RNA sequence: GCGAUAACGAACGAGACCUUAACCUACUAAAUAGUGCUGCUAGCAUUUGCUGGUAUAGUCACUUCUUAGAGGGACUAUCGAUUUCAAGUCGAUGGAAGUUUGAGGCAAUAACAGGUCUGUGAUGCCCUUAGACGUUCUGGGCCGCACGCGCGCUACACUGACGGAGCCAGCGAGUAUAAGCCUUGGCCGAGAGGUCUGGGAAAUCUUGUGAAACUCCGUCGUGCUGGGGAUAGAGCAUUGUAAUUGUUGCUCUUCAACGAGGAAUUCCUAGUAAGCGCAAGUCAUCAGCUUGCGUUGAUUACGUCCCUGCCCUUUGUACACACCG
């Protein structure tokens, strides 16, 4: 069935036979930095 | 059209001119403490009742921080904030 | 003598009232019968935008405004007398249109 | 976000 | 599916209406539905006729409410 | 004024192979015929010269035939073509007004013809989903 | 057998949520035996509110 | 001219411009008799400035009102205000004050709004709710 | 008593109102007296009004509600359930026709029955709750006369409203029957079982 | 005294005029009065098909009397109503233009109405004649 | 509530402490008198200022006032 | 704020202030607002009365109502109480208004790893930069459906559905050589829609936006009924190059659950809640959405710390990147 339409006319919609999963939520320390390059006290002293 | 150029009466009293006047001084690498107070006493020289300059961003550091340099009297809320 | 109408429009009223006043004075010492000034119902120019440049936070709104006021003055005077009044009472805030 | 791969 | 109110007036309900209405303290569209089991539509046509024939004195007139009492 | 009768009421009717209750008013009773609504029945009841204040069982046999003919031959009694079910039909292009039994038959022809041409509109009918552009992400829960 | 009470002084709000007010009443008949009782509704002075039972004082509600 | 007074009575939005002259007891609503003023239920609201002191006070005056704006009830309330406000003003300008003051006693002791216009207006709607006080329901 | 002639003719029926102000010009308030001493100062029958429609300001101060006419206060309890809020003229039509029904029954004054149905439907003792933040506890306290007149009016209109749900009987005669039965202490009516039930639980909490 | 249309109650005046304008018979009636709907927001035909056009034209004729040179476009808006949009909110819809165009045309060539300057349709010389006559033959009973 | 602020309390009481004789137990004359003594930018503020001024005089008449 | 006081006197924030709503027969004027007179005219009774139209020359007067500009007006005013007699509060009287007069705008000291580089020719760094991740144009998508949740609209009928008759608001928007605005009035079309004119660059005209609830009169008669309009078919138009995955509407037909909602939980104290409509926005078309406006218009409190949240004080600390320690 090279054209995309031929399958759709004959294929069955078996969606109400399978039960949906009971839970489907799929979308942590914000204060802790992950950059890995701390600010030196000389950089603060020279900058500010 | 006819365009004429006039010099401002009070440079310190005008918050416009001193803003770009600060901009030129900032670009020359001067330390912020020397630059920030260099205009504040000029506004206080002009007799302006108050002046506050805020510099925020980065200077030789990754983390962004703010420094506010207030002086003199301040009004903050209400209709006069648009007039004065 | 000519049936002539003059309209004054501006955004600020102290400028608008000043132009309205002294023209009327120009028709007081000059014995030209006067109709006006007619204070048109003020038109408030409003647009309601969103404070948040992005779409996060509380649902809060910015309601800016412009107030535009109209004054129409009716004149029975020659075209020379009506024209010279406007250039005497010219001031940047108000545009001056004269219609016969 | 996708590496553009060609055919032609 | 309990109403089953009669919409066509047959002979046995004809004289029963004309015999029970006189012995009523106060009638209405629903009152005839409540005790004579006739339909609300049949109640209106039955009441609006009895007023002309002298059985009923019109207390008040309204489209949504018909307040009637005995004329005897 | 209220009148009386005996034996002249017809409780159960058989119009167009479909039952009609006799206790209900005739103009809305005809709506029980598939392909016949309140709007269409009101036009034919007056075309059949039947006053709207009568029940279905009140009517005579002649009026019952007078009803079905105007039902079955609408364009023949000054009923507008735009007042019909299927004007400019698929095959003959003429104005028809379908009735109780013949509707789902020509609808199946409408479905089979649209399925035979394997268009998008026909295919979705086979799947059983909403055809007219309705969203089904959160509302298709029946 | 109901007895009536005339309120004479508003003490203050009692109860958990403060919706009931302690009030001092006076007997219309036999103007003695003053009793502190609770009232749910809004009370001004000189309310002739009645009492089903009078032989019970009222205190703070929790 | 004659004993003519012009005034206005107001409710929420409806304002009734009433003219009271000297003549026969003509009481008109936009050129229509008062006995048919709609709605029928509130027809006696307009009758209140009449029957409170009596129809006799109107024998020497003719009243024609022009009420615009507002709603069905508001136009009724603005008219019944204009009749009382027009009548009370009329006795001030062409009759003694004691009768003018006397009408102010029966009218005011029966309805405060008969001589005093209400100050209530619709409160502006605030963002965040489909009303002035109400807000969008919050979901956690 | 004389008929007064106007250029705009005034019908005779309204001309009866000069001698006495009457409710809908059909019922007078002078033959009505309230059978409860405590509710005298909080029931307002002194000022006659043609219609139970004043459009005044009773929500400004605290006790201004006791000065609103009882007919207006009764009608203000009808327009509920969302679909009726703000439909006062409809509510007046519901009550005005109801009063006529209340008259042809027992031939009494309709507003006298209104008074009779109020003093008997105002709950006199209610058991407040003293639960300690979640747990269930009940304690009986008294009811102010202001809270008695209104709780009568508030509860009375509900009984007719439910009697007119899925019922061919219209609300006006449902309100008419609701007022007449409650007047004579009819335990079969609504707001009478509830009044006894609300008082009975207080007898089990004191 | 002089009785006019404005001295008559609005509801009962039409119940008498519509009978007269019906009995007069000179008012021409289009053939689709028994088929079509008055308002696009309406869902059912008028329940009195035998007299709706006469009952309507009586209301329209007296409505012309009360105002000045009101056209057919304004007539549709006044007679339109709130459409019973299924799940969407009710909205105001203008009524049928053809009937109100025929209602004025039916009344225009009968002498009651005619074309007014600067738009609209003003009442005629004989339009005020019979309308105040109908008022005289309305309230006397 | 209708509690006066300090800017209306202290401004008013200075007026008594400087112009006690010419004030009077009546608002309107005090309202006009305070309109000429002190420069007030807003008429609402002056009506606030003058109101406390008379009320203080009502207190001075009925006894010795504290702080004036 | 009073009051107590090792503190005294101040500043920011609050309040003041500004915008809007309510008062003004007291000023200033208004043919782009109205009225009354006066003409000219029309109807009905003939009483000289009552209702319209017309008068950008009737070469009339006025601003009460309509508009706005200068102001005044309220300051808890007077009086009873309560209280430290103080700050205040509660009841009355007058008043347009005696809840901060009503509603909002603005709004402190530092800050948050709250959100946005998907608004900027605002940017630092990393990537690409000609087979471009720039751009353009084609066809498709964000709508896609076994599912859990939220903001809502219809509704579950009779205070109601329709079908007639009554017929009243307020905020606003608008074009020229364009690439098409509001679009009247007339003429066709059942409708949607179609045609021909004009006005308005704007208190003029669109528009009195003659809106719906609502009022009255009848049909229906508790029935999943004529309460409800989901699913689905056919035909008729408009929008746009282009409507198929139906833009949107209309006509007929199709007559779905829903017969008042468990556990929970939300908003709200006066023109407020709740109903009821209209406008501006995103727009070539599309509003069950917001932002505003207006119609009708309530029940009950005017109290408390019982739940929750926050603030303040005392207290404890081995925390200060500060308990996500």
């Amino acid at each position: 069935k090279s054209p995309t339409g031929n399958e759709a006319a004959l294929k069955n919609k078996n969606f109400n036979k399978d039960v949906a999963p009971p839970q489907s939520t799929a979308t942590p320390f914000d204060r802790h930095s992950r950059t890995g390059k701390t600010d030196s006290k000389k950089k603060l002293q020279q900058g500010w | 059209i006819a365009i004429y150029a006039e010099r401002v009466e009070e440079r310190g009293l005008s918050a416009a001119v001193q803003a770009e006047a600060l901009k030129a001084k900032l670009l020359s690498g001067l330390p912020i403490r020397r630059a920030a107070y260099g205009v504040l006493r000029f506004a206080m020289g002009a007799g302006a009742k108050g002046v506050e300059v805020v510099i925020s961003g980065k200077l030789r550091a990754a983390r962004a921080k703010s420094q506010k340099y207030a002086d003199g009297f301040m009004i903050h809320s209400g209709q006069p904030t648009r007039d004065f | 003598i000519h049936k002539i109408r003059i309209t004054l429009t501006s955004t600020k009223v102290k400028q608008l009232e000043n132009v309205s006043a002294n023209i009327i004075r120009n028709a007081a010492q000059y014995n030209i019968v006067k109709k006006g000034p007619v204070r048109m119902p003020t038109k408030v120019l409003k647009i309601t935008t969103r404070k948040t440049p992005n779409g996060e936070g509380s649902k809060t709104w910015d309601a800016y405004e412009m107030r535009i006021h109209k004054r129409v003055i009716d004149l029975q005077a020659p075209a020379s007398t009506v024209k010279r009044i406007t250039q005497i009472t010219i001031e940047p805030g108000v545009d001056v249109e004269v219609t016969i | 976000r996708k590496k553009k791969v060609y055919t032609t | 599916d309990k109403a089953q109110h009669i919409v066509i007036l047959d002979q046995e309900k004809y004289d029963r209406i004309l015999k029970d209405v006189p012995t009523y303290k106060y009638v209405s569209v629903s009152v005839l539905v409540d005790r004579l089991k006739i339909g609300g539509s049949l109640a209106r046509v039955a009441l609006r006729q009895l007023e002309e024939d002298g059985i009923i004195t019109p207390v008040l007139k309204h489209s949504k409410q018909a307040i009637y009492t005995r004329a005897q | 004024l209220v009148v009386q009768e005996q034996g002249s009421f017809q409780h159960i009717l058989r119009l167009l192979n479909t039952n009609i209750d006799g206790r209900i008013k005739i103009m809305y009773a005809l709506t029980k015929i598939r392909g016949v609504g309140r709007r269409y029945a009101n036009l034919v009841c007056k075309k059949a010269d039947v006053e709207l204040t009568k029940r279905a069982g009140e009517l005579t046999q002649e009026e019952l035939e007078r009803i079905v003919t105007i039902m079955q031959n609408p364009t023949n009694y000054k009923i507008p073509a735009w007042f019909l079910n299927r004007q400019k039909d698929q095959v003959d292009g003429k104005d028809y007004h379908v009735l109780a039994n013949n509707l789902e038959s020509k609808l199946r022809d409408d479905l089979e013809r649209l399925k035979k041409i394997r268009s998008h509109r026909g295919i979705r009918h086979f799947w059983g989903l909403k055809v007219r552009g309705q969203h089904t992400k959160t509302t298709s829960r029946g | 057998p109901v007895t009536l009470a005339k309120v004479i002084k508003v003490l203050g709000r009692t109860g958990s949520r403060g919706g009931v007010t302690q009030v001092r009443v006076e007997f219309l008949e036999d103007a003695s035996r003053t009793i502190v009782r609770n009232v749910k509704g809004p009370v001004r002075e000189n309310d002739i509110l009645c009492l089903m039972e009078s032989e019970r004082e009222a205190r703070r509600l929790r | 001219s004659t004993q003519s007074v012009q005034t206005f009575g107001k409710k929420k939005t409806a304002t009734a411009v009433a003219h009271v002259k000297a003549g026969k007891g003509l009481i008109k609503i936009n050129g229509s008799p008062i006995t048919l003023v709609q709605p029928e239920i509130l027809r006696f609201k307009v009758y209140e400035p009449l029957t409170l002191v009596g129809l006799d006070k109107f024998q020497g005056i003719d009243i024609r009102v022009k009420v615009t704006g507002g709603g069905h009830v508001s136009q009724v309330y603005a008219i019944r205000q204009a009749i009382a406000k027009g009548l009370v003003a009329y006795h001030q300008k062409y009759v003694d004050e004691a009768s003018k003051n006397e009408l102010k006693k029966i009218f005011a002791s029966y309805d405060k709004t008969l001589l005093v216009a209400d100050s209530r207006r619709m409160e502006p709607k605030k963002f965040g709710g489909r009303g002035a006080r109400a807000r969008f329901q919050k979901s956690y | 008593l004389q008929v007064v002639e106007l250029a705009t003719t005034i019908p005779l029926d309204v001309q009866e109102a000069q001698r006495e102000v009457k409710l809908f010009n059909k019922w007078s308030f002078e033959d009505v007296e309230v059978k409860d001493v405590s509710l005298v100062d909080y029931i307002q029958i002194r000022n006659p009004v043609f219609v139970s429609h004043t459009a005044g300001k009773y929500a400004s101060k605290r006790f201004r509600k006791a000065q609103c006419p009882i007919v207006e206060r009764l009608t203000n309890s009808l327009m509920m359930n969302g679909r009726n809020n703000g439909k006062k003229l409809k509510a007046v039509r519901i009550v005005k026709h109801a009063l006529e029904i209340i008259h042809v029954l027992t031939e009494q004054n309709p507003i006298q029955v209104v008074v009779d149905a109020i003093v008997n439907s105002g709950a006199r003792e209610d058991s407040t709750r003293i639960g300690s933040s979640g747990t269930v506890r009940r304690q009986a306290v008294d009811v102010s006369p202001l809270r008695r007149v209104n709780q009568a009016i508030a509860l009375l209109t509900i009984g007719a409203r439910e009697a007119s749900f899925r019922n061919i009987k219209t609300i006006a005669e449902c309100l008419a029957e609701e007022l007449i039965n409650a007047a004579k202490g009819s335990s079969t009516s609504y707001a009478i079982k509830k009044k006894d039930e609300l008082e009975r639980v207080a007898k089990s909490n004191r | 005294p002089g009785v006019s249309v404005r001295d008559v109650p609005a509801q009962d005046f039409i119940n008498a005029y519509a009978q007269f304008l019906q009995r007069q018979g000179k008012l021409e009636v289009p053939g689709y009065v028994d088929i079509v709907k008055t308002s696009a927001g309406n869902d059912l035909p008028p329940q009195e098909a035998e007299t709706w056009f006469y009952k309507r034209a009586a209301s329209i004729a007296r409505h012309i009397y009360l105002r000045k040179q009101v056209g057919v476009g304004a007539l549709n808006k006044l007679y339109g109503g709130a459409k019973n949009r299924g799940f969407r909110p009710h909205k105001h819809v203008d009524a049928s233009g053809s009937i109100n165009r025929k209602c004025v045309q039916a009344l225009q060539k009968i002498g009651v109405l005619e074309i007014s300057p600067k738009g609209g349709r003003r009442i005629s010389e004989n339009g005020q004649r019979d309308l105040d006559r109908i008022a005289a033959q309305t309230l006397e009973e | 509530g209708r509690v006066r602020t300090k800017t209306v309390k202290r401004a008013s009481k200075v007026l008594i402490e400087r112009f006690y004789p010419k004030l009077t137990l009546d608002f309107e004359t005090n309202k006009r008198l305070t309109s000429e003594i002190a420069v007030i930018q807003s008429k609402r503020l002056r009506n606030k200022i003058a109101g406390y001024t008379t009320h203080l005089m009502k207190r001075i008449q009925k006894g010795p006032v504290r702080g004036i």
